[PDB]
C-alpha cells in the first residue's frame, strides 16, 4: 500500500474527522430561492495502530437522511446500504469530496427593506433571522448592504453588533460575533443621497453574508466509523473518535 | 467554539 507505510503504533488510538462545508444561496426579494447547493469534504486525522480497515458510514440512505448529487474519493477507498471502506494514510488526508442541492438548510434568512423619500433619503431596514437549533451558536456574521454610488453619507443604528459605512467599498458593513439559533437581529440605516443623474437609475445589488456555524448545512451527519485492525489488540472501542462540523457561507446572497 | 470537536459512537 503505497499511502500507508507498515509499522504505525500509538499507544493512544485515536482519530478525527472534519466535515468542510460552504453553502452557497441566491434568493429572490420575494423569498424564492433561485439557486443554492451546498460543497464538502470530509477531513481524516487518524493516529491509529497497524494497518487498520476502517468504515465510514453517514446519513445517507438518500429523522435523517440525505442526497448527494455527487462526490469522489481518495484512492485509499474501495468503491462498493453500501458504504466506503478504506484503510487510511496515517495522518491528515481528505476522505471525500462532494455536492448538494437538495434540502438544504439556509442557516440564515435575510429580510430587506427599503425605503425611498424624495430625492435625498432611502431609509432601509434589514433583518436576520437564524434557522437553527438554539443551542447551536454561529460565529462571525457580517452582513453587507450596498449604497447607491450617490451617498453622501449614512446613519445606522444596530442593537446587536457593529457596523461602519465603508465608502471605498460602497457598502454598510454589520458584524457579530456570536448569534443563536432561532433568533432574530435587526440594522436600520438612513442613507443620506447627493444629488444625481436622474436618468440613470440604481441596480440594487444583493445583501450578501458571510458566517461560521457548527453543522453541515446539507444535513449530512457522521453516523459512524467502524476501525477494525485484525493482526493488532485494539478494537474498535479502544478508538477514541471525534467529530466537529464547520460549515460556511460561500456565496450567499439575497436580492432586494 | 466554533470548530471544536465532539465525541461520538
Amino acid at each position: 500500500i503505497g499511502w500507508r507505510r507498515e509499522g504505525i503504533k500509538y499507544r493512544r488510538n485515536e482519530l478525527f474527522l472534519d466535515v468542510l462545508e460552504s453553502v452557497n444561496l441566491l434568493m429572490s426579494p420575494q423569498g424564492q430561492v433561485l439557486s443554492a447547493h451546498v460543497s464538502g469534504r470530509v477531513v481524516m486525522k487518524s493516529y491509529l495502530s497497524g494497518m487498520p480497515e476502517c468504515k465510514f458510514g453517514m446519513n445517507d440512505k438518500i429523522k435523517q437522511s440525505i442526497a448527494i448529487d455527487d462526490c469522489t474519493f481518495h484512492q485509499c477507498v474501495r468503491l462498493s446500504e453500501r458504504s466506503i471502506s478504506f484503510i487510511p494514510p496515517d495522518g491528515e488526508f481528505e476522505l471525500m469530496r462532494y455536492r448538494t442541492t437538495k434540502d438544504i438548510i439556509l442557516p440564515f434568512r435575510v429580510i430587506p427593506l427599503v425605503r425611498e423619500v424624495g430625492r435625498t433619503k432611502l431609509e432601509v431596514k434589514v433583518v436576520i433571522k437564524s434557522n437553527f437549533k438554539p443551542s447551536l451558536l454561529a460565529q462571525k456574521i457580517e452582513v453587507r448592504i450596498p449604497t447607491p454610488l450617490n451617498t453622501s453619507g449614512v446613519q445606522v443604528i444596530c442593537m446587536k453588533g457593529k457596523a461602519k459605512y465603508k465608502a471605498s467599498e460602497n457598502a454598510i458593513v454589520w458584524k457579530i460575533k456570536r448569534m443563536a439559533g432561532m433568533k432574530e437581529s435587526q440594522i436600520s440605516a438612513e442613507i443620506e443621497l447627493l444629488p444625481t443623474n436622474d436618468k440613470k437609475k440604481w441596480a440594487r445589488p444583493p445583501i450578501s453574508m458571510n458566517f461560521e456555524v457548527p453543522f453541515a448545512p446539507s444535513g449530512l451527519k457522521v453516523r459512524y466509523l467502524k476501525v477494525f485492525e485484525p493482526k493488532l489488540n485494539y478494537s474498535d472501542h479502544d478508538v477514541i473518535k471525534w467529530v466537529r462540523y464547520i460549515g460556511r457561507s460561500g456565496i450567499y446572497e439575497t436580492r432586494c | 467554539h466554533l470548530g471544536t470537536y465532539g465525541v461520538f459512537t
